[PDB]
């Protein structure tokens, strides 16, 4: 049975290079990125920042 | 064109050599040696004068002989041409036989074996098939292999050993690791001490040396060697040797228990001779791919398998003829498999004639290929809708195939009860209702499900989200009573190798299989390939007694049941054997594998075999439904078992039946009853009622010459006889008459099966390391409302004692007051017992009429029971504690069985008795527990 | 020799991974964000509740619309709801009672579900004749489907049982692509707004990222205790969460390729049932299995709020598309949109 175990053994180990063989970014900066991120569509999220009830289709009104 | 020579039945012997057309089956090859030995033959003659019947064939296979007893057997089906083929016997030889008649020694045999039966195996005015017969037929070769396979010596001698662990209140009566063997031999009394750890051989061994120069004193011939003489009780025939430590045997642990000396007797070997049987002369009697029509010219087929017919099952149901009938009426058809109900049918409102007739259609929507093997036709007369009639029919037979052709069937009148598939005898009273199944130019042979590589279980390997194993181990882990709803029965249909892994959700899996159809009951049966975490599981009989229940009817569900139950031994197949007999009633055919079980057991043991003849004679007597079944394992049995066995079968019957004239007589209707029970006793005794036959309810215990002044009439309702005969054992110890009680009127099918269940409890209890001392006393049904009843001595009603005064009477009947503490512990334990035991089992509530202070036990079975003040005053509160903490220690103890608890208690309110199943839920409910059970007490107190 | 060469070669490359990983992890995300502001408190409350499933609620998914959405129940059917009105724009019966999934169309035009069928079914809204009729059975997976999300029209990735996912022609009804690699069954995944990524979550408590346009794995990220529950994408697309039964939850950067963030709490003891972001990102909606549904501060990982409207197990929770409102499924047989 050295057919099947070499032959996933060979999948796992090509799938290993693949990752590795990957450009990263410093942990710094996906943070700032992502902090930043947020930081710009901040103001769009009406869940992060309440908005005017009359926006909110929900508690407003009834017809839509 | 198999070439085959025939010997022929008359000749040199003459010899035909022909080419055999093996292409069909064997009516080809009949037709074919029938004109050849019309024709080539020069007695042709003989054969001409004779009809086709007057002929048999039979082979001999390594030496004996076979029949070849259905044509529609096909050639492969004939192992002779495979054998011969193997040992390149070409041209094979089969030999024609002529005929021949019984002879009377047969007759005789058969007239006796009926008598004891008290119902006839031959009779065929009552079947529209030939399913008992070959029951019959098929029967004998397990039954010549059970016998060929046993010990002559040690079954005539038939030790009574056991394996189960000495329990601890027990280890405390012994010590030293030895005990006392009081040797008897005439009238001597030699004692002798071994330790408990020995086998009977090295007992015996050990005596003959030590008293070598003195056995003589003893009275026994020198010239005698150690093995011309083994053990045995005095007072019983209890023999005691083979190969087992002397402390395993349930004699010496009773007298252990109760406290009282071991007395033994030498003896001899009952010779094996005596247990021979009689020589018997009645030689012993396709899949989907090659029975299709599919890829065959019509002009060379035979067959059409079951699975090709797409069409629609449909019945004719052509009327219904009552000689007499004894409003509205209509009808309803149904298709049944197990409590299910695939399809329903009916018809419309109708006159309530004497007859009435529609040659009506019914077409049911389950199609011809989704036929499971063992569906149920039920048939029901419905009256206005108040169920008036009843019958059953099976669509396939015990022969693979589908009925076709016209049916006439006797209705049953109105539980097991219902799912009876066999016709009412009563031929000239019973409504009659004819049917007609269309007929077919070639049989419909369903063939059986190919087990194939399933891989859904092969490689889905990996544990799956603990979200869903959660969700599903919560289900499975329910109560064997949960109802499955369909969501539970998808996610764990689909979950089928999860739960293949785990036995105790196998009750809870095959019960959400779909049988309406076919591709479920072939993935299904791939399912039940790969077992190998059953087999070797853990042997849980609590749990195979739910394989083998009313809602399984498969044909390998029941085959894995019984294959956990081969492994069981002796002592436990005996406690549960009342449950094993009334769940054969469920086997859907004749013919099943419980059957051939209880078969195989009863031919190398004697205590069951006793008890198993019993319990099947009972039903026999009683379950007119079954009794053709009952009656056909009953004969199969009593042609195995020994002559001695058939003798002490027929002077237990005579008895009883003697006894039974003489108690129709006395009900009939003062002293002059007294003075006519004396003088019909007086006759009965001149008029050869014996002196010697094995107490039903003890094959050791035998009753001797009646002691006539003693009998009695009791002045209660029923008035039972009060028979009081003596042992027939010389060496008895003492001269205690062997008690009976002897009553007509009193269904006898409760208090046998309740007992049994309290027996199973004792025995938990034991296991548990605890004695409550609870006394089953041996009780037997001999026909309907007729029972034998074992008599308690040194007892007193309660209710008598009271026409402070159950203590005083105490103190009395115990001058010392060491044997005064030591009953009032057997009364403590005892009462904690039975108010546990009948708290249980539902019956606690009634009036005090049935009790019997020997320790204390009840009778007659008929709040969580009754405590009453002079009960506990016997028992501030010390005695009091010890009373309560035993009462709650044995109520965890038993509600760690509650899954056993419920499937015997269903079990039996299912099958015994003539929203009543949920009361052993509430009763059966740690603190929680033990907080509801205190409550019981304190509110009874 | 062959085998062991290649054991160490493979246990050689993983610890030039981690030593990759470690380099990058100059600094945390929490020092970083020990700076702005705290999100405060989300004070939610329950707007909506969606009667009339008549068993537990397995799955739902929002329209593109931001007011329609699927909900699949054990009751064996599929409703679609008007989150605005509460009006069921359609109730499919179902033919398989064990639905696990459901997935309204971006286009609007077409809706899929599925379970334990091993099919996902694939159903028409605008039928020719106006009815609810099943356009394909996407057949083929050898387990129960587990989670699907449409690409278009013609084209929808379905995740199941048989530890792989797949990716389809809703014309063909064939399996284009198959993503194989998990060494588990594959409870969730998750379309980045580019359609050419998705992740998907396994109970190996491991996550991989694909390549739709290919079907290979780009990179796989650990470090639960349990099987991952629910995964999804960052809005912006380079990062994600994952929901495990290990009762944390955590974020994953793609180009970082590692953990940046865990959120937890000694409190939280259950599985985590499944996540959401907020249309920013900023707020991570996490469903629990206690009846409680807390709300973590993406960036200081402190629980500023938590949606407490249902009595039993909430198993699934959504976001509308516009971040307006919150849906969350649960057992006891309701949804429940949030503001
Ligand atoms: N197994 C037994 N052994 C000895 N005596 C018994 C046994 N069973 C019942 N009796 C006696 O029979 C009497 C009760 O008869 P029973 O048949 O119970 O009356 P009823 O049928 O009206 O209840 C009691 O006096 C009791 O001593």
């Amino acid at each position: 049975n050295n057919t099947a175990s070499i032959a996933q053994a060979r999948k796992l180990v090509e799938q290993l290079k693949m990752e590795a063989n990957i450009d990263r970014i410093k942990v710094s900066k996906a943070a700032a990125d992502l902090m930043a991120y947020c930081e710009a569509h901040a103001k769009e999220d009406p869940l992060l920042t309440p908005v005017p009830a009359s926006e909110n289709p929900f508690r407003e009104k009834k017809f839509f | 064109l198999i070439p085959i020579e025939f010997v022929l039945p008359t000749s040199t012997p003459e010899t035909a050599l022909l080419h055999v057309a093996g292409h069909g089956n064997v009516e080809q090859m009949k037709a074919q040696v029938w004109l050849r030995a019309l024709e080539t033959s020069v007695s042709a003659d003989f054969y001409h004068r004779l009809g086709p019947d007057h002929f048999l064939l039979l082979y001999q296979k390594k030496g004996q002989w076979y029949e070849i007893y259905d044509k529609y057997q096909v050639v492969q089906t004939l192992d002779c041409l495979r054998y011969w083929k193997v040992l390149h016997r070409s041209p094979g030889q089969i030999h024609v036989v002529q005929r021949h008649a019984p002879s009377e020694e047969t007759l005789a045999f058969q007239r006796q074996l009926n008598a004891l039966i008290g119902y006839d195996v031959t009779d065929v005015s009552n079947v529209h098939d030939d399913e008992l017969e070959f029951t019959r037929r098929r029967l004998v070769t397990p039954r010549m292999a059970e016998v060929a396979g046993r010990d002559p010596k040690l079954y005539a001698m038939h030790p009574w050993v056991t394996s189960k662990p000495l329990p601890e209140y027990l280890l405390k009566k012994i010590t030293n690791n030895c005990v006392f063997i009081v040797i008897h031999r005439s009238t001597t009394s030699q004692t002798i001490k071994v330790s408990a750890d020995d086998t009977p051989g090295t007992i015996l061994q050990s005596f003959f040396t030590k008293m070598a120069k003195k056995k003589s004193l003893m009275d026994i011939p020198e010239s005698q060697n150690e093995r011309d003489f083994v053990l045995r009780v005095c007072g019983r025939d209890e023999y005691l040797v083979g190969e087992t430590p002397i402390k395993n045997f349930q004699w010496v642990r009773q007298c252990l228990k109760n406290g009282e000396e071991i007395h033994l007797v030498l003896d001899t070997p009952p010779d094996p001779a005596l247990d021979e049987v009689r020589k018997e002369e009645w030689p012993l009697v396709g899949y989907h791919e090659q029975l299709t029509i599919h890829g065959k010219d019509h002009e060379s087929v035979f067959t059409v398998s079951l699975w090709d017919c797409d069409r629609k099952f449909r019945v004719k149901i052509r009327g219904i003829d009552i000689p007499v009938l004894p409003l509205t009426v209509f009808v309803e058809a149904n298709i049944q498999y197990g409590q299910q109900v695939l399809c329903q049918r009916r018809t419309s409102p109708k006159p309530f004639t004497e007859e009435v007739l529609w040659n009506v259609w019914l077409e049911f929507s389950i199609k011809i290929k989704d036929l499971p093997k063992g569906a149920l036709l039920n048939l029901q007369i419905y009256c206005g809708a108040q169920l008036l009639y009843y019958v059953n029919l099976l669509l396939i037979d015990h022969r693979f195939l589908l009925r076709h052709g016209e049916y006439v069937l006797h209705m049953w009148q109105l539980n097991a009860d219902k799912l009876t598939s066999a016709t009412n005898p009563d031929k000239e009273n019973s409504m009659s209702i004819s049917i007609l199944l269309d007929n077919y130019c070639h049989p419909i042979a369903l063939p059986k499900h190919r087990p194939t590589p399933d891989p859904e279980g092969d490689r889905v390997r990996a544990e799956m989200p603990n979200q869903l194993r959660k969700q599903l181990e919560a289900i499975i882990a329910t109560d064997p009573l949960n109802p499955l709803t369909a969501e539970d029965k998808e996610l764990l249909w689909h979950f089928r190798y999860e739960s293949l892994k785990d036995p105790k959700a196998y009750p809870k899996l095959f019960s959400s299989v779909k049988w309406g159809q076919q591709e479920i009951v072939a993935k299904t049966y791939q399912l039940l390939a790969k077992r190998e975490v059953w087999d070797q599981s853990a042997l849980d009989v609590g749990l195979t007694m739910q394989l083998l229940d009313c809602n399984f009817s498969d044909e390998n569900v029941r085959a894995i049941a019984v294959q956990k139950l081969e492994s069981l031994e002796d002592d436990d197949v005996l406690h549960y054997l009342l449950q094993l007999v009334q769940a054969v009633k469920f086997e859907p055919y004749h013919d099943s594998a419980l059957a051939r079980f209880l078969l195989k057991r009863g031919l190398r043991n004697k205590r069951i075999g006793h008890f198993l003849f019993w319990f099947l004679r009972s039903e026999i007597a009683q379950s007119r439904h079954y009794q053709q079944r009952f009656a056909v394992i009953l004969e199969a049995y009593l042609r195995g078992c020994g002559t001695a066995m058939l003798h002490d079968f027929t002077q237990q019957v005579q008895v009883i039946d003697m006894l039974q004239k003489v108690t129709i007589d006395i009900k009939s209707l003062s002293s002059q009853v007294i003075s006519q029970l004396k003088q019909k006793l007086e006759n009965l005794q001149n008029l050869n009622l014996p002196q010697s036959f094995r107490v039903p309810y003890d094959p050791g215990l035998k009753a001797g010459a009646l002691v006539i002044e003693k009998c009695k009439v009791m002045a209660s309702k029923k008035k039972p006889l009060w028979l009081e005969f003596k042992c027939a054992d010389p060496t008895a110890l003492s001269n205690e008459t062997i008690g009976i009680i002897f009553k007509h009127g009193d269904d006898l099918r409760q208090d046998m099966l309740i007992l049994q269940i309290l027996r199973i409890m004792e025995s938990i209890w034991e296991t548990e390391s605890l004695d409550l001392c609870l006394l089953p006393y041996g009780c037997i049904s001999t026909g309907d409302k007729i029972g034998m009843i074992e008599i308690v001595k040194d007892a007193t009603t309660i209710a008598k004692i009271q026409q402070e005064v159950l203590s005083h009477w105490l103190k009395e009947k115990c001058p010392i007051e060491e044997k005064f503490q030591a009953a009032v512990e057997r009364f403590v334990y005892s009462c904690a017992g039975y108010c546990v035991a009948t708290f249980v089992l539902g019956i606690g509530d009634r009036h005090n009429d049935n009790i019997m202070i020997s320790n204390l036990f009840h009778i007659d079975f008929g709040v969580p029971f009754v405590l009453t003040p002079d009960f506990l005053f016997v028992m501030t509160s010390l005695h009091f504690q010890k009373f309560q903490d035993v009462c709650v220690k044995a109520y965890l103890a038993l509600r760690h069985h509650t899954n056993l608890l419920i499937i015997l208690f269903s079990m039996m309110l299912m099958t015994g008795m003539p929203e009543d199943i949920e009361y052993i839920r509430d009763a059966l409910t740690e603190e929680d527990a033990k907080k509801y059970f205190l409550d019981q007490i304190e509110v009874c107190r | 020799s062959e085998l062991d060469q290649l054991r160490q070669e493979a246990e050689q490359l993983k610890n030039q991974i981690r030593d990759a990983r470690k380099a990058c992890a100059d600094a945390t995300l929490s020092q970083i964000t020990n700076n702005i502001d705290p999100v405060g408190r989300i004070q939610m409350r329950t707007r909506r509740t969606l009667r009339g499933h008549l068993a537990k609620i397995y799955a739902m998914h929002w329209g593109t619309d931001s007011r329609l959405l699927v909900s699949a129940s054990q009751d064996g059917k599929l409703i679609i709801w008007d989150s605005y009105t509460t009006n069921k724009v359609h109730a499919i019966p179902l033919r398989s009672s064990w639905v696990m999934t459901c997935a309204y169309a971006p286009s609007g035009n077409y809706v899929a579900c599925g379970g334990l069928d091993n099919i996902c079914s694939i159903y028409n809204l605008k039928t020719r004749e106006g009815n609810v009729r099943v356009s394909r059975e996407l057949a083929g997976h050898t387990g129960y489907l587990s989670c699907c999300r449409f690409l278009d029209d013609n084209q929808i990735v379905t995740s199941s049982g048989d530890t792989t996912c797949a990716l389809w022609d809703i014309e063909t009804g064939q399996q284009t692509t198959t993503f194989t690699g998990h060494t588990g069954d594959v409870m969730s995944l998750s379309l980045a707004p580019d359609t050419r990524l998705f992740v998907s979550g396994a109970c190996d408590a491991s996550a991989k990222l694909w390549d739709v346009r290919e079907g290979m794995c780009r990179q796989t990220f650990t470090g639960h205790e349990s099987d991952i529950n629910a995964i999804c994408f960052f809005p912006n697309g380079n990062a994600f969460a994952t929901g495990s039964d290990d009762a944390t939850c955590r974020l994953f950067d793609l180009r970082a390729d590692q953990e940046l963030m865990t959120y937890s709490h000694d409190n939280i003891i259950c599985g985590i049932t499944s996540v959401s972001f907020s249309k920013s990102g900023r707020l991570l909606l996490a469903g629990y299995d206690d009846f409680n549904c807390n709300v973590w501060d993406a960036l200081k990982a402190d629980r500023a709020g938590v949606l407490a409207g249902h009595d039993n197990r909430v198993s699934c929770l959504g976001v509308t598309d516009d971040g307006m409102a919150v849906a969350t499924g649960s057992w006891d047989s309701f949804l429940k949109i949030w503001n």
